[PDB]
């Protein structure tokens, strides 16, 4: 009924009305960096 | 170097790159 990954995590379902099987890809997600000349300079940011 | 590589490297350094290999 269920898959698993290494962590334990649910890797994939079975749909338990229509018996077909679903993946499950966590939503997009990353580190955010701010690139920034001192603040003595400007206030003006990137972000990566 | 070898010019005709995608990237530029010697022929010794491609045999170097070939032998070295969540959520
Ligand atoms: C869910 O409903 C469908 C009809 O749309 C039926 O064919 C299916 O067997 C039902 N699933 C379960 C688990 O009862
Ligand atoms: C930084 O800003 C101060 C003003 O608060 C100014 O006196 C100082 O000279 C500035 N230094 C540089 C390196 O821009």
């Amino acid at each position: 009924q269920f898959g698993r990954d290494i962590a334990d995590t649910t890797d994939a379902v079975r749909d338990p009305q229509t018996l077909e099987i679903l993946d499950i890809t966590p939503c997009s997600f990353g580190g955010v960096s701010v690139i920034t000349p001192g603040t003595n300079t400007s206030n003006q940011v990137a972000v990566l | 170097p070898d010019p005709s590589k995608p990237s530029k490297r010697s022929f010794i350094e491609d045999l170097l790159f070939n032998k070295v290999t969540k959520f």
